């Protein structure tokens, strides 16, 4: 009879066409999608060795103005050094000078381009993410952003994954925001 | 020794440092202005906000996620309309001063955790205990000794 | 998506979150709530805009 | 005890505790003013619809339903579009009082079961029992006295 | 019985469907 031949298509696609639509599922979203965030971030590794041992350089130093010292979360503090990242592959792509030789024209593209970077999609920023970075470039502070202590380390040959905030010497305090916001509040309060 | 009388007289004659656990948290406690009614706040430009932003766009994120030879990292379509309508809207007279002396207050309060219109009293966690400072009401001298005494001490 | 925006913890400052969070979802209850007869925009609209989300802090 | 009879003398004289079920439900019915035909509604800036609304996209719904990293949790189209017409009309002056005077108004109605140009009596679920107020009359010594006594007790 | 061919039609599918995911990888990413 063809009652035996019905069971024999019947557990074929019962046992076949689960396995082939899960391996589908863990395949893209288990190994696929994994394995390329591996290879794009050794991309970022195998390239962009140059810059990024200075572009950590400058992160921390917004980390450290725009807080403050007071104390960072550190989960999207990643988060948008991965948008600091992106900055700088952009300004770095751009330029035919080294990045060693002349890095204040480097800030005035990385600023510059995270002033707009962040202003397009960080809808609202209280800790004033687009608003800091707009004082830092239109009253020049990334000046002392280069210093003795600063190129030194940025002409160190470190892996930027080993630059930490813990490594990367504190500005005085006449160079960050904190003075200098609250020194317009000595003039123009007074004045 | 209550809290009006510290306001006067911590400023002549006593130091913070001989100060009980139980008055120094009640200087670090809210003001009677706080628990009073207030209406109608003042609208400013608000710096938090940014009205040029724009949504994830995912093919945008995908190929500056896929590091490498591209050349600009952003959209680009809101921020130079954006910059269009300063262009048209001849606007000059103060606003040379609202970019220049408007961003520094709400910048020095975002330091205080101090939003944008609050004229009102907002708390900034000092090791383990909240300080309510104020726009006029800085507090600053409660907040250094509060970071360099009890670094490690402990007083609520 | 305001805790995306942040440098700053929430533990520390946590009035300036709710001047993100309230005036996000007094833009994001306006984008999609057509007809709110409870008023859900247009009370987080005089919740800012009186400030009365000072006593949520205490 | 006779609805206008009680709306003088229960100021004065009686309390509510004494008042029997047939008494408490008749000043909870709906006046004389009700039943009676009045065209011609006021209209308003309605608070409740919102102009700048708009459709669920389903791939923002999707993508925010993913949660993680985003930074934009709405569309923003429609709503920056708005703002820009209260730029170029140059309506202020009485405006100014709109947007301030009007909103409290209507805000209170909701707490009352009343929408925004609705100049009658609509009700209002105390317990088990409808308590129709209005703009006018308020009826909140119904409303207190329904909370706090029959809690616990009914009376119809 | 047919736990027989439970496991033939079991191991077909473990060992082919992977093979087959992991070629349309290399072809395209490391051989196209």
């Amino acid at each position: 009879g063809y009652g035996d031949l019905a069971a024999t298509s019947a557990l074929t696609t019962v046992i076949k066409d689960p396995i082939s639509l899960t391996i589908k599922d863990i395949y893209e979203h288990g190994v696929k999608n994994p394995f390329t965030k591996i290879i794009h971030k050794l991309k970022k590794f195998i390239r962009y060795r140059k810059v990024l041992r200075w572009s950590r350089m400058w992160w921390v130093l917004l980390v450290r103005e725009i807080v403050g010292d007071n104390t960072i979360e550190k989960k999207t503090e990643k988060a948008l050094r991965e948008i600091w990242d992106q900055c700088t592959i952009a300004v770095y792509n751009n330029t035919l000078n080294a990045v060693e030789s002349k890095p204040l024209l480097f800030l005035h593209g990385i600023l510059n381009e995270c002033r707009n970077n962040f202003a397009t999609k960080l809808r609202q920023d209280p800790s004033l993410i687009v608003a800091k970075i707009d004082q830092i470039i239109k009253s020049q502070i990334y000046r002392f952003w280069v210093s003795e202590p600063y190129l030194k380390i940025g002409r160190s040959h470190t892996l930027y994954t080993h630059i930490t905030p813990d490594a990367v010497p504190q500005l005085p305090k006449e160079c960050t925001l904190k003075h200098l916001s609250s020194y317009m509040e000595e003039k123009l309060k007074s004045m | 020794a209550v809290k009006d009388i510290k306001k006067l007289i911590e400023e002549g004659i006593l130091d913070y440092e001989d100060l009980t656990e139980n008055e120094l948290r009640k200087l670090a406690k809210p003001d009677d202005n706080f628990y009073e009614l207030s209406p109608y706040a003042s609208d400013e430009k608000d710096l938090s906000l940014n009205e040029t932003s724009g949504l994830t766009n995912e093919q945008l994120k995908n190929f500056l996620g896929q590091n490498g030879t591209y050349h600009m990292s952003y959209d680009s379509k809101s921020i130079d309309y954006a910059k269009q309508k300063k262009s048209e809207k001849k606007e000059d007279q103060q606003e040379d001063d609202d970019g220049f002396y408007d961003a520094y207050k709400q910048i020095k309060n975002s330091y205080d955790g101090i939003p944008n219109n609050f004229n009102h009293e907002a708390p900034q966690l000092i090791g383990n205990n909240y300080v309510f400072t104020s726009i006029y009401d800085t507090k600053e001298n409660l907040i250094k000794f509060l970071k360099k005494n009890s670094e490690y001490d402990l007083y609520d």
